[PDB]
This record gives C-alpha cells, structure tokens and sequence, in this order.
C-alpha cells in the first residue's frame, strides 16, 4: 500500500506529458495526418 | 559534441520552445537561439 | 466546436463592410445605371440590368479576393493552434 | 462568456510575435550588450 | 497599459527568467527580451 | 560520486551565457530574420 500510491502518482505525471508531447506536434506540423487535413481545408474554400 | 551539434536542426529546438510556454502557442523569431543553448548545454551535461 | 464555430462566424461578418478597394472607377462606375434608367429601361423589369452583369463579376473579384486570402492564409491557422491548446491542456491537468 | 474568453485570449496570442517595429537600430541595439561583456561585467549577475 | 509598462523593471523579468527553467540557474543577457514579451503580454491578456 | 556530479554540474552552468565570441557581424548576424520578416514569412509558422 505504501507504494501502490507512487505508481498512481507517476501515472498522473506521465499522463500529461504524453498529451503535451502530442498537442506538440500539431502547433509545428510534425503529425504528418494533420496537415494532409489541414491543406484539404484551405483548397476547398479556395476553390468554393 | 562533433556529432550533437552536426545533427542540430531549427526543426528540433523550435519543438521545445512551445513546451516550455504552455500557454502561449506562437514563439518568437529570437526564441531560436535561446533554446538552441539550453539544447545543446543540457543535453551535453548529461553526458559528463 | 463551439469555441471555433463562434470565431469562424465573427470574422466572417467582417468581410460584408466595403473596404476603399470596393469602389474603383476604373473597374466599374455606379451611375452607369442611369445609361439604363434614361429611357432604357421601359418597364419596372431587371432585365436590361443582365448585361453589366460581367462587369460586376471581376469588381467582387478585387474587394473579396485580398479579403479572404488574408484570412485563409494568415490569420486561420493561428487560430485553430492557440484554440487546440489553450483548452485541451487544462482538460488534461484536470484530469491528473 | 466562454466564447469571448476564447476570443479574447486568441488575439492576445498576437501580441507576443516581434513586428519589424520591434526592431530599431536608433530606437534600442542589441549589440550594446558586448559593452557591458567586453571586460564590463566580470561577476555572472545582471546588475550592470 | 501606460501603468504597467512604465512600472516595469529589468529586475522583475529576470525573476521569471529563472523560474522558467527549473534546471540552469543562469539566463543569457538576450532572455531579458523574450520573458518581458510574455509578462507584458500575459499580465495584459488577464486584464480582459 | 555526489561530489565530483555536483561539480561537473556547476561548469555545465557556465556555457549557457555567451560569450563574445557568439556574437560575430560576419559569421552571422541577427537582423537577417528582418529579410524573413518583410513581407517574407506570410504564415505564423517557422518553416522559411
């Protein structure tokens, strides 16, 4: 018990630097699934 | 070093200026160099 | 959505006002109508009005296409970057 | 509320980036700096 | 605006400068710039 | 071990501030990103 905390602990702060790591490559372009999106976007409204 | 500094790239120091500001999502053109130091300090610092 | 939807609408009331590039003399002339108002167009019809209509076309051409390329290209990415994170990270710490 | 927070916060994001009148060769130099390390400032502090 | 520029000091920028990085405990002359960006920015956003 | 870290640790925290050798009109020089801010960079974005 007195260890079953510490891996709740580690989890909550693990959790979170995933979820920057990945929010991350989105403002800079790196998740390459985004910005194949992102370039459909902008032709539509162009081409509209 | 020889190897650190060859691989250095605009593409990986900009990664971590918006890791650094989790509220701002826009850094500056001079933010550049700022982190380009603490990069390649921090990092060779764990190799001594 | 909602935050998005909310900011994608507001500018694009923006784009309705005229700006200065709406108007040019050259381009088109707004009393050109009288050409079809002095004893050209008979009846209380819109017909005669048909054949400025490829005049028209390349003024709204000039006013709109700076407009909207402005927005597109400049302003909606940081948008949608700034909107991501400022809401998702505090979701995120709340759930730790 | 929660739209305009939204709102408003976005365009605060705007200020942060460096307009071409941020720089000023009469207004501020940055190199003024090297007059205060050329044998200026010998202590690692900023009070000079 | 007018109060808290005319307020500010290169004595609370280089506070934050050292907060922001929990690891070095030496900020270069040119992080003097970019924390005042953010603290004259971020203060500002609060107040709408 | 804790005292040859902590000292290695303390000469890590020395590269960090630049010297003048850093700076050099020649080598480099700062105000080039004006050249990328004229009219140049149209995007948010840190790709040119």
């Amino acid at each position: 018990l007195t260890l079953l905390n510490q891996e709740m602990q580690n989890l909550g702060i693990e959790f979170k630097k995933y979820m920057s790591a990945q929010i991350n490559d989105v403002v800079i372009g790196n998740d390459r699934e985004f910005d194949q999106d992102f370039t459909k976007l902008k032709a539509r409204m162009v081409a509209r | 070093l020889d190897e650190l500094l060859k691989t250095f790239s605009v593409m990986n120091a900009y990664k971590r200026a918006t890791e650094s500001h989790p509220r701002n999502s826009t850094a500056p053109f001079i933010a550049v160099l700022v982190e380009a130091l603490y990069y390649l300090a921090n990092e060779l610092e764990d190799a001594f | 959505t909602k935050a998005l939807v909310n900011e994608a609408r507001t500018e694009c009331d923006r784009y309705v006002r005229e700006s200065p590039r709406f108007y040019d003399e050259g381009t088109f002339s707004i009393y050109q109508f009288r050409q079809t108002l002095q004893q050209t167009s008979q009846g209380y019809d819109a017909q005669a009005i048909v054949e400025a209509e490829p005049a028209i076309k390349e003024l709204l051409k000039l006013d709109f296409e700076p407009k909207v390329f402005n927005t597109v290209r400049k302003n909606f990415r940081q948008t949608v970057n700034n909107t991501l994170k400022t809401h998702l990270l505090p979701m995120a710490e709340e759930q730790a």
